[PDB]
């Protein structure tokens, strides 16, 4: 359940905060793959410390 | 340059704390996924050092938000900051009784 939630936050971060066009944004299902293993901690960092 | 090496370089630029220990070859698999590749490429291009807000400034800003003080919008900030001469005008040390 945790991966799905992070995948949504990343999507929101990419679209709302960094300005990625919604059309180019990968499906939530596809973003979940980025939170596999050590990549998860990395993207958490990105969502928190990296802003527009 | 393997997609993975680019990603790890970007992370180093973004001051990720464990970035020096990460080997690029370990992430080459992320770029093999034809569907995610465009996003990752985007990310590695879009994210620079100017986008990074240290944990200290974020905490300070949250504290400012919590302090009930109105957060000035970009337009307002531009107006007020214009009025700011870069020059170190030493904080008017309010004429410390000492100055008087």
């Amino acid at each position: 359940m945790e991966r799905r939630s992070l995948a949504q936050e990343l999507k929101k971060w990419a679209v709302e905060e960094m300005g990625l066009p919604a059309q180019k944004a990968p499906s939530e299902e596809m973003l979940q793959r980025l939170f596999i293993g050590q990549c998860g901690d990395i993207w958490k960092f990105i969502i928190r410390h990296i802003h527009s | 340059m393997s997609g993975g090496d680019r990603f790890v370089q970007t992370l180093q630029k973004l001051n990720y704390p464990k970035g020096a220990q990460l080997d690029g070859e370990d992430f080459d698999w992320l770029f093999e996924a034809v569907d995610l590749k465009p996003f990752l490429d985007w990310f590695c291009s879009a994210a620079s050092e100017q986008n990074v807000v240290p944990d200290e400034k974020l905490q300070a800003f949250n504290t400012l938000k919590e302090s009930g003080k109105p957060v000035l919008d970009e337009k307002a900030l531009d107006e007020v900051l214009k009025t700011f001469s870069i020059s170190k005008v030493p904080a008017i040390e309010e004429v410390a009784i000492e100055k008087l």
